RNA sequence: GACAAUGGUAGGAGAGCGUUCUAAGGGCGUUGAAGCAUGAUCGUAAGGACAUGUGGAGCGCUUAGAAGUGAGAAUGCCGGUG
RNA sequence: UAACUUGGGAGUCAGAACAUGGGUGAUAAGGUCCGUGUUCGAAAGGGAAACAGCCCAGACCACCAGCUAAGGUCCCAAAAU
RNA sequence: GAGGGUAGCGGAGAAAUUCCAAUCGAACCUGGAGAUAGCUGGUUCUCUCCGAAAUAGCUUUAGGGCUAGCCUCAAGUGAUGA
RNA sequence: ACCGAUAGUGAACCAGUACCGUGAGGGAAAGGUGAAAAGCACCCCGGAAGGGGAGUGAAAUAGAACCUGAAACCGUGUGCUUACAAGUAGUCAGAGCCCGUUAAUGGGUGAUGGCGUGCCUUUUGUAGAAUGAACCGGCGAGUUACGAUUUGAUGCAAGGUUAAGCAGUAAAUGUGGAGCCGUAGCGAAAGCGAGUCUGAAUAGGGCGUUUAGUAUUUGGUCGUAGACCCGAAACCAGGUGAU
């Protein structure tokens, strides 16, 4: 602004005497290389919505999921080793499509390792669910096991 | 848009010939400027000349009405300090009856640069003899 | 779906900008008028006054006094105590409980408004006077 | 984000210079001088749309009156005649008529003095 | 369909055009993008296309979100030229 | 065909001429202060030569269609020598 | 002529409000500082509907305010309006 | 969901530099060949600068004053028109002459006729001889934070709702019930309570008995902060000057 640009503090020339604009510093806005006023200042956007609100969000989004026949259940992911070819391959049986979201028990350390080079692939936990990430997925694939966990802790 | 208009390739003007034995001067001279004009022709356009040539013969012998034989005045001014000059209507009638017409004419018509052009078909003369007997002029009775 | 997101109608206006043009309404002058104190840039009067005349609140005078030991009273009527069965005990450790007192500031008064219809016995700190036969007339009885 | 002009006053500008070509001298170069003479040009047009409209009416009756005098009757006579046998023909055709076919006309000026 | 209304300063209310960035979806481009010049084109307005020359590498479209979002005047500031 | 009540947002506090009843001045002022109307302000179009306030009349856009108001019909200049 | 002294709430003045770096009824530079301005100037795209006032009271007030009168939007009662 | 060379630090270049002042002190303008220097061997006009060929390169009007290259302004050639005429320079009507389009009841020019005293600001009232602008280009003015009220949307409903903190990707989600609003008012207060105060006396009167709110957010307005922008004569504090 006009106090943070650096000099101006002399007036450039008396108030009258000449023929020319009266002006007090050199630094003011219609000057060139002066201060800018009304511009953009540092704050944040964030606010927030009532709790009850936010579960309905939720569960808004897996039924619109669900309706579409976009979930699928299957069972653990007995991963022994991170391979990407492999989930490749059980994806293209599955039959899903470029974008899916699957979910979790817990952190599972294998599944995680993998499938997170692959375009369009990721992963999220039980507890974690995102409502931006089930709008943007394409498929839901879940496990039994974390179905019944998302059924039980989230209403 | 069908209405019809005048050019330089269809017009035909005429010449006729007006005496001004016994007739008043104003009244006499609102006919003839309408014949100027081509007022009295059907295909009269505004911005085209239609009008007809005149000759009046006999300009002296014009009658005036009460006393405006002296109490008639002419000004004029040589754009100097303090000159002006004046003359009666009087007087004017025999030493130029012929400037006498045309002014009165001359001034029933619009100042611009078509009128300016049809006062240039009017011809007149003191006595009663006209040198225009090459042209075909017709004696015309005033309304 | 993120790319067909409609908000719920009714629920989102634009906003307005002055000092944009002459066809906008609020071209020149912004709404303010001509050359006055409220057409300048840094405001004009205080909500109250300014100069002027007197004040209202300058011209009445001031009225009464506060007490340092004023004790205030958690209500509850008698048609609110309908929500326990009958042949019940209450205690003010169970109204805050079930949900009738959300703040005891001194203590728990019964005020008879309503219709009891209960069998009921409730113990608090003051009772009225509506409220003690109230609750003794269909039977019961109440301790401070 | 910083929205710098560009491509748009440019664009808004180079319109009515290019409204204003044929004019004399700067008022066909400067937006500034150019602008001012569109805007004039609008309001003469209004007005002369409207004004256009009397002239020409006033130019049939010119013609219609001059064509009138050679039957020794006049102009506002021979308007109340049709009138009173019901012709309902505008000026622009009675001009029309009174040019093309000068026999055609004379039937109608005998008929307007019939009903006197 | 039938009728009724539509001049406007200060000022109140509503519907819209255009610019920059972001998310998602879908496209164009060395067989030529933005920008620049011309044209006799389109809509009720702010405005939108197409063709031809130059140009040599990026840019639109749809729905949403945000704002350093629109210039003829301040004896305005800087540069160029009468 | 409008009035009233409760709520959100304003602007305005320099007015002018004409007709009419008065004060003041000098039965002066394009003077000044009041009451009652019209217009301008914020109103373009026609008439008064030109001429905010006088007379007629209130422009949504387009037409080379008709009848009227105020004022007019010898020429400029449309309409009765 | 050379070397030195007196500094701004202050110096010097055979006294004129005269001089203290082309400026002096109170020097120059930088900060408080974006001092205050009931005062002039300026305030950027387009269309549709409605449309004023220059009055009364009070005022350290008279070219500034506040309340009332007159304009606009929404929700209400229902012949209360001319 | 910050700037992109008038922007961003005053400074994208050897900038606190040039330059200005005795001194304290003030304080700039200037970015771009091409992928690769392959930066024009050689011929012609001179004293040289420059130019025309040839050659390198996809391109030399990319030739180092080098990417694109608008306007003001300055010059050359051409189709129509102009030396009797009184002009806010246009608009409506209109012959004549020269062309041929985004192919449409087409384009350029203009002998004549009608109408017509720029724009903005401020004013009861301005063509005004009241103010402002030489012209073109760029920049140049109601914004943000925290509270209050009102309108719309949404979740729950006699209930509604979190704060700081902890975990989590600076991540939007769980925990956290200190706290706040409402469900009951009246009175200066003790106090009473669907009824309270005044009053000897609901005798009358005043304010209540609607006894549906609450959290977030779009829009309008207000308050505290410079608060739509530019403009003083002045005041205080710390220093520099008797060349």
């Amino acid at each position: 602004n006009r106090s943070a640009v650096s000099g101006g503090g002399r007036k450039p020339w008396k108030q009258k005497g000449t023929g020319r604009a009266r002006q007090g510093t050199i630094r003011a806005p219609q000057w060139r290389g002066g201060g800018i006023v009304f511009g953009p200042t540092p704050r944040s956007y964030a606010y927030k919505m009532p709790k009850k609100m936010r579960r309905l969000a939720l569960r808004s989004a897996l039924s619109f999921k669900v309706q579409e026949n976009g979930l699928t259940v299957v069972d653990a992911f007995n991963f022994e080793a991170p391979k990407t070819k492999e989930f490749k391959n059980v994806l293209s049986t599955l039959e899903q499509p470029k974008k899916v979201l699957v979910v979790t028990e817990n952190e599972d350390v294998n599944v995680e390792l993998s499938a997170r080079n692959i375009p369009g692939v990721q992963v999220t936990t039980a507890q974690g669910l995102n409502v931006l990430d089930i709008t943007n997925a394409d498929s839901l694939v879940i496990t039994e096991a974390a179905a019944k966990k998302v059924e039980e802790v989230l209403g | 848009r069908q209405t019809f208009m005048a050019n330089e390739s269809n017009i035909e003007r005429k010449w006729y010939v007006i005496d001004a034995e016994g007739q008043t001067l104003g009244r006499l001279s609102s006919e003839v400027a309408s014949i100027l004009r081509g007022k009295n022709k059907v295909t009269y356009t505004p911005h085209v000349d239609t009008g007809d040539y005149v000759i009046v013969i006999n300009a002296s012998k014009i009658e005036f009405t009460g006393n405006k034989e002296t109490d008639k005045v002419y000004y004029r001014h040589s754009n100097h300090p303090g000159g002006i000059k004046s003359i009666t209507a009087g007087e004017l009638r025999r030493t130029n009856p012929e400037r006498l017409i045309e002014n009165s004419i001359k001034g029933m018509l619009p100042s611009t640069r078509l009128g300016e052009k049809q006062g240039k078909k009017l011809f007149v003369y003191g006595g009663a003899e006209h040198p225009h007997a090459a042209q075909q002029p017709e004696n015309y009775e005033l309304r | 779906k993120l790319h067909e997101l409609k908000p719920a109608e009714g629920s989102r206006k634009e906003r307005n900008r002055v000092g944009r043009g002459v066809a906008t309404g609020n071209g020149k002058t912004s709404g303010r008028g001509h050359k006055g104190q409220k057409a300048r840039s840094g405001g004009g009067v205080r909500p109250g006054f300014e100069g002027g005349q007197l004040p209202l609140f300058r011209r009445l005078p001031k009225r009464g006094f506060t007490n340092i030991n004023r004790k205030e009273y958690a209500i509850v009527n008698l048609d609110q105590l309908n929500k326990f069965e009958d042949g019940t005990e209450v205690t003010p450790a169970l109204l805050v409980e079930s949900g009738v007192v959300k703040n005891e500031k001194s203590g728990i008064k019964i005020l008879g408004n309503g219709s009891l219809d209960k069998k009921l016995t409730v113990k608090a700190h003051k009772f009225s006077a509506s409220a003690a036969e109230a609750i003794d007339a269909k039977g019961g009885a109440h301790e401070v | 984000p910083r929205v710098k002009g560009g491509t748009v006053t440019r664009a808004r500008r180079k319109k009515t210079i290019k409204l204003a070509k044929g004019y004399f001298g700067s008022k066909h170069t400067l937006y500034k001088v150019a602008k001012q003479q569109v805007m004039k040009s609008g309001q003469y047009a209004f007005r002369d749309r409207r004004q256009r409209k009397r002239d020409f009416r006033k130019l049939w009756i010119t013609r219609i009156n001059a064509a009138a005098r050679q039957h020794e009757m006049s102009y506002s006579r021979l308007m109340n005649g049709l009138k009173k046998a019901g012709i309902d023909i505008n000026r622009k055709m009675l001009s029309e008529i009174a040019i093309s076919d000068e026999k055609a006309f004379a039937q109608l000026v005998t008929k307007a003095k019939d009903a006197l």
